[PDB]
RNA sequence: UCUCUCUUUGCCGGCUUAGAUCAA
C-alpha cells in the first residue's frame, strides 16, 4: 500500500552514510605487467 | 518505511557526494596517465607481433 | 517548495555533511539538501 | 433478480400506459434507479418493438453507450449483438437482428440528414439529456419537428435534471405528462458557515481533518475547482498523516480528474483494508457515471472549472465558476448512499440565494460551426426558423457563418457552394478540416492528408510520462523530429507506426499512444467510406519527397490559424492576436518566421497554440492573391 | 541538417540553459550578437573571395548580360531576415473580424464591421428590430470581470488590495530600478485624480 | 633453535574581500 509511515526499525545514522559511502571504492586498478621479453625494452 | 523516493535520490548524490574527494579537475591527469598508459601497451604489443 | 519540518534523513545528511566540510561552508553543505536553505542549514545546526 | 429490487418496477403498467396514450413522456429519475437499463426491457416486454421494431435508446458518451448495452445484452441473457447493440461516433457494432440500440447522437443527426422521417423506428427513448450536449439538444430541435410529422412516433424523455416544465412548454402540455419516480434517499443534513471563507481549500482542509478526528470511519469525497488544488491537497494530507494523532484513522488521499490515465482512474477503486479512511479529491468526475459506495460525508467547495469560447478571438479558456443550484443538490445528495452522510458547503444560504439555477447548455457553449453545417445540409435557408429549446447567441451563430463563408462553404447568399459545400455538410467532422481532404482529390495526395486528419481527430499521439522517464520518452522521439514541424513528425509517426506490425511493446518502448492511433484508423476508414460515397479513389500517395502541396492543402484549410514571429518571441495572427508558442511543441525556440497552427488555448496571461507547423511566405501569398 | 543534438536542452528551462552555441561551442559572433568579432574573421572577405563576371555590350551581348537581382547579393541571415520581414497584403482577413456591432448605440453612428455580414443577415431575414441577447453574453462578460482568485463564493473582497518615450537600451543584463524611467514626466493627467472632495 | 599467530611499538601545497557568487 506504499503508505507505511511506521517508523523504521533501523533509523539512517551519518557514521552509516560515511562507511557505505566509503564503500564506493575498490583494489588497487591492476594492470597487466608488461613482459621484457629482449634486451631493447629493458633498455 | 518508505520515505518516498526523491529522498533515495537526495540521498544518493549525498553518498556519492560525501566520498567523491579527489577535488573535481584532478581527474584529468589520472585518465590522461591511463590513456598514455594504454597506447604505450598497444605499441609494445604491435612491435611485439611483428 | 523550500522549507519544510527537516526529517531525520535531512537531519543526518547535515550532521554527516559538517563532519566533511566544517561549519563555515553552509552553502556547500546546502547543496546537498535541495529543500533547505544555507540560512536554515545554520540555523538547524546552531539551534538544534 | 436485480432487475426485480430496481424501483422502476412498480411504475412498469403506468410507464406503459403513459408512453403509450402520449406522443412525448418526460421521465424525471436518479441515475442507477434502472432508467437508463430497464425502460427498454419493459418496453419490449409490453411489445413496442414487436413487428420489425427497433428500440432505439440515446446514450450521448460513448463509454457509457457501449456499457449500457453489453450490460442490457448480458441482463437479458442474449448474446451480444443480437438483440441488444451499441452505435457510438465513428464505431459501429449493431446487427439487422438487434432490437435494443443504444446510439450516439451524431450518428442520429446524420440519419436524420439521409432520412429526414425515421421510417424504421416507432419509438425513441432520450437518455441522459441532463448534460445538455451540443448534439443532444440539437437533437431534441429536430425531434420536436419529427413529432409534429410523426404522429406514429413516441417520444420518452429521461432526465436527472427538473427541465419538465420548460419542457413541457416547449413540447405542449397536452401532449406532455411531467411523472416524477419517487426515489428513496437517506435524509442529509447541509452544514454552511456563517461567514464566507477566504481560502476554500484551507476551510476545506480544516473541515477534513476536524471530520477524521471527531466522526465515525467513511470516505469523505471533495470537490474542488480543478487538477492543479487536487497535488497541493496531496502535500497537506500528507503532512496531516506523518502528524496524524493515534485517535485519528490513517486517512488515504486519492485524485480523480479527467487527465489522469485509466489505471490512475481504477486506481480511487482499490479496496484498502483494516483503518484506512478514503478521501477522492475530484474535480468534477464525481459527479456523473461514478459510482463510488462508502460515500459518507462530502465537502463542496462550490467553485467548478468548464470551457469557454470566444468567438472574437477564435480561443477557449478554462475559467472558474461558482456551481450552479442544480449542482449543489447533486453535491450534496451524492453522499448517503449506503448509510446517513452529512454535507459541508463551504459558504453560506445567502450566497446560494444567488447562484443561477441551471447550467447553461452546450449547445450555447460550444462552437456552432458543425451546426449551421447540420441545418444547412438539412435545407434551412433562416436559420431563426428551426426550433431551438433556448435561442443561442446570434452573434455567435454570426461568427460561424462569417467563417463559413469565408471558408467557401457558402456563397455570398449564404448557401451551400458547389458540389464542395454539401460534401463538407456530409462530413461528419469541421468544416475547415474536411476541405483539406476534399481539396486533396484536386493533387493526388488525398492519403497523407487523411492520416493527419485522422491523427487530429483521434487526439494526441505522444505520451508524456511525469517521472524521470520523460528523457527516455525524449529519446524515444528523438529518431523522428522533423525539421518542418509536428504535422510532419505526426507523418512519419503514423507511417513508421504501421511498419513495426502494430507491436504493443514497440508503442509502450516509443511511448506512443496506441488507442489514439487505432481511433486514427477507424476514422480514416470511414472518411475513405465517405469519400467512396463521392466516388473519389483513395490509393493516392505522393511518390515524391516535396511534402509542399501537402502544405498547400492545409494552407488552405487553415488559412485564418497563420502567425510569424516577432522580436518578443511572441507570434502575429494574422488577425492581429499576441500569441505564444505552447512549450510541448518541438518548434519552441528555433525562432521560425513564419508558422502556422491550428488550436488555440488561452490561458489568464498567454494565448498558446498548439499543432505548430512551418510554412513559408510565398506559399501564402500566392494563395491569398487567388 | 541533424538540428543537431537535441537531448542536450532536456528540461532546465531559461535560467540554466548553458549558453549558445554556434558551432557547439560556447561563442558569440557579429557585432550585433554579442561577439567580438564581425564577417569572416573581423573582415569584409569570405572564404573563397568574390569575383564580378565578365561584361561586354555590343546591343547583342548585354542581351546576356541582365540586371541584377535581389537574392544574389545577400547571404543567409539576410534572407532570413528578408522572410521575416515581409508582412503586407492582408485586406479580406479585416473586414471581416474583430467587432461588427453591438448595443444599440453602436448601430446607430459606428459603422457595421460586418459589412457583406449585414447582407448574410438579410439571408437570414433577421428583422430583429430590438435586438436578442443570449446569457452566454453574460458569460461572456465574465471574460472581462474576473476568473476568480482562489477566494470563496461570498468573500466581498476589499477595495484596498487589487492593482493592475523611448531610446536605446540600458543592457539586458543591466536590469531597472529607480534610475531607469522617465524623468520628463506628463502623463496620469486626471484619471488618477478625483474631480471633486467632500469637504463635510 | 625453527614455524605460525597475536600483542606491546617511539614512529615517518601558500596568500587575499571566509577570493567572489549561486531559484525547477
Amino acid at each position: 500500500r506504499v503508505k507505511n509511515k511506521n517508523p523504521a526499525p533501523i533509523q539512517i545514522s551519518a557514521e552509516q552514510l560515511l562507511r557505505e559511502a566509503v564503500e564506493r571504492q575498490d583494489v588497487a586498478f591492476v594492470p597487466p605487467k608488461i613482459n621484457i621479453t629482449d634486451l631493447e625494452e629493458l633498455q | 518505511i518508505d520515505m518516498d523516493e526523491d529522498e533515495k535520490e537526495m540521498l544518493s548524490e549525498a553518498r556519492a557526494r560525501l566520498a567523491n574527494t579527489q577535488g573535481k579537475k584532478a581527474k584529468r591527469k589520472d585518465r590522461e596517465k591511463q590513456l598514455e598508459l594504454t597506447r604505450r601497451l598497444s605499441h609494445l604489443q604491435k612491435r611485439r607481433e611483428l | 517548495l523550500k522549507g519544510g519540518a527537516w526529517k531525520n534523513t535531512e537531519d543526518e545528511i547535515l550532521k554527516a555533511a559538517v563532519s566533511k566540510y566544517g561549519k563555515n561552508q553552509w552553502a556547500r553543505i546546502s547543496s546537498l539538501l535541495v529543500r533547505k536553505t544555507p540560512k536554515q542549514c545554520k540555523a538547524r545546526w546552531y539551534e538544534w | 433478480i436485480q432487475k426485480k429490487l430496481l424501483p422502476i418496477t412498480k411504475y412498469r403498467n403506468q410507464l406503459l400506459y403513459a408512453v403509450e396514450q402520449n406522443q412525448i413522456t418526460i421521465v424525471l429519475g436518479h441515475t442507477g434507479c434502472g432508467k437508463t437499463t430497464q425502460i427498454p426491457q419493459f418496453l419490449y416486454e409490453a411489445g413496442w418493438a414487436s413487428q420489425n421494431g427497433i428500440i432505439g435508446c440515446t446514450q450521448p458518451r460513448r463509454l457509457v453507450a457501449k456499457s449500457v448495452s453489453e450490460r442490457v445484452s448480458l441482463e437479458l441473457n442474449s448474446p451480444p449483438g443480437s438483440l441488444c447493440g451499441y452505435s457510438i461516433q465513428f464505431d459501429h457494432n449493431v446487427s439487422e437482428k438487434t432490437k435494443i440500440k443504444y446510439m450516439t447522437d451524431g450518428i442520429l443527426l446524420n440519419e436524420i440528414f439521409f432520412d429526414p422521417l425515421l421510417e424504421r423506428y416507432s419509438i425513441v427513448i432520450l437518455d441522459e439529456v441532463h448534460e445538455r450536449t451540443l448534439s443532444t439538444d440539437l437533437l431534441l430541435g429536430v425531434l420536436k419537428r419529427i413529432l409534429e410529422k410523426r404522429n406514429d412516433f413516441r417520444l420518452v424523455l429521461s432526465s436527472a435534471s427538473v427541465d419538465a416544465n420548460k419542457l413541457s412548454q416547449f413540447f405542449g402540455q397536452d401532449k406532455v405528462c411531467t411523472m416524477s419516480i419517487e426515489g428513496k434517499l437517506f435524509p442529509v443534513e447541509t452544514l454552511f458557515l456563517q461567514k464566507p471563507t477566504e481560502n476554500y481549500v484551507d476551510s476545506a482542509i480544516e473541515t477534513v481533518i476536524n471530520i477524521n478526528s471527531t466522526y465515525p470511519p467513511g470516505d469523505i469525497l471533495v470537490f474542488l475547482s480543478g487538477r492543479k488544488e487536487i497535488e497541493y491537497c496531496i502535500k497537506k494530507i500528507e503532512d496531516s498523516l506523518i502528524h496524524a494523532s493515534e485517535d485519528c484513522q490513517t486517512l488515504v488521499p486519492l485524485p480523480l480528474h479527467a487527465g489522469l490515465t485509466v489505471d490512475e482512474q481504477m486506481r480511487v477503486f482499490n479496496i484498502y483494508d483494516g483503518d484506512f479512511r478514503k478521501v477522492i479529491f475530484s474535480t468534477n468526475i464525481a459527479e456523473t457515471s461514478i459510482t463510488i459506495d462508502g460515500i459518507v460525508y462530502v465537502v463542496d467547495s462550490g467553485f467548478n472549472k468548464q470551457r469557454i469560447y470566444n468567438p472574437y478571438t477564435r480561443t477557449s479558456k478554462l475559467i472558474n465558476v461558482p456551481i450552479s443550484k442544480s449542482s449543489a443538490i447533486q453535491r450534496s445528495g451524492r453522499a448517503g448512499r449506503t448509510m446517513r452522510g452529512k454535507v459541508f458547503r463551504l459558504y453560506t444560504e445567502k450566497a446560494y440565494s444567488l447562484m443561477k439555477e441551471e447550467f447553461e447548455a452546450d449547445i450555447l457553449n460550444c462552437d456552432m460551426s458543425p451546426l449551421v453545417l447540420f441545418l444547412k445540409g438539412l435545407g434551412l435557408k433562416n436559420i431563426l426558423q428551426f426550433p431551438f429549446f433556448v435561442r443561442p447567441p446570434t452573434v455567435h451563430l454570426m461568427a460561424a457563418l462569417e467563417d463559413l463563408y469565408l471558408l467557401g462553404v457558402l456563397d455570398e447568399s449564404g448557401n451551400l457552394t458547389d458540389p464542395l459545400g454539401i460534401q463538407i455538410s456530409n462530413s461528419f467532422l469541421d468544416a475547415n478540416i474536411s476541405k483539406a481532404l476534399l481539396t486533396s482529390n484536386q493533387f493526388g495526395c488525398t492519403h497523407e492528408i487523411l492520416s493527419i486528419a485522422s491523427i487530429l481527430t483521434a487526439g494526441e499521439v505522444f505520451y508524456n510520462p511525469t517521472s524521470s522517464s520523460k528523457n527516455d520518452a525524449f529519446v524515444a522521439h528523438s529518431s523522428f523530429f522533423a525539421n518542418e514541424g509536428d504535422i510532419i513528425t505526426a507523418l512519419n509517426v503514423f507511417e513508421s507506426f504501421v511498419g513495426n506490425k502494430k507491436d504493443l511493446q514497440w508503442c509502450r518502448k516509443n511511448y506512443l499512444n496506441y488507442q489514439t492511433l487505432r481511433q486514427a484508423l477507424d476514422i480514416r476508414t470511414h472518411l475513405v467510406r465517405f469519400l467512396n460515397k463521392f466516388s473519389i479513389p483513395t490509393a493516392q500517395r505522393l511518390p515524391s519527397s516535396d511534402c509542399s502541396k501537402i502544405l498547400k492543402c492545409l494552407l488552405d484549410g487553415f488559412v485564418r490559424n497563420v502567425a510569424h514571429l516577432q522580436n518578443d518571441g511572441s507570434y502575429k495572427t494574422i488577425g492581429g492576436k499576441q500569441v505564444w508558442l505552447d512549450s510541448s511543441s518541438v518548434l519552441h525556440e528555433k525562432k521560425t518566421p513564419w508558422i502556422m497552427y491550428s488550436s488555440a488555448v488561452e490561458s489568464e496571461t498567454q494565448i498558446f497554440v498548439k499543432n505548430i507547423s512551418k510554412i513559408e511566405s510565398f506559399w501564402l501569398d500566392k494563395y491569398y492573391k487567388r | 541538417f541533424d538540428l543537431e543534438p537535441s537531448r542536450i536542452n532536456q528540461g532546465v528551462p531559461v535560467w540554466k540553459q548553458e549558453a549558445r552555441d554556434e558551432r557547439n561551442r560556447k561563442r558569440f559572433h557579429g557585432a550585433f550578437t554579442g561577439g567580438f568579432s564581425a564577417g569572416y574573421f573581423n573582415t569584409v572577405g569570405s572564404k573563397e573571395g568574390w569575383q564580378p563576371k565578365s561584361w561586354k555590350s555590343s546591343r547583342n551581348e548585354n542581351k546576356s548580360v541582365h540586371g541584377m537581382t535581389i537574392d544574389d547579393i545577400m547571404d543567409e541571415e539576410d534572407r532570413a531576415d528578408q522572410e521575416l520581414s515581409k508582412v503586407y497584403t492582408s485586406k479580406i482577413n479585416t473586414i471581416d473580424t474583430s467587432i461588427p456591432i453591438d448595443d444599440p448605440l453602436l448601430r446607430e453612428f459606428s459603422n457595421r464591421d460586418d459589412s457583406i455580414g449585414e447582407k448574410m443577415l438579410k439571408n437570414l431575414g433577421w428583422n430583429g428590430h430590438d435586438f436578442v441577447i443570449s446569457p452566454f453574453q453574460g458569460y461572456y462578460d465574465d471574460t472581462k470581470l474576473t476568473n476568480q482568485a482562489y477566494h470563496g463564493i461570498g468573500y466581498q473582497a476589499d477595495d484596498v488590495f487589487q492593482l493592475e518615450r523611448g531610446g536605446f537600451g540600458s543592457g539586458v543584463l543591466n536590469d531597472d530600478g529607480i534610475e531607469d524611467q522617465d524623468i520628463y514626466d506628463l502623463g496620469a493627467p486626471k484619471m488618477r485624480y478625483d474631480k471633486s472632495i467632500n469637504i463635510t
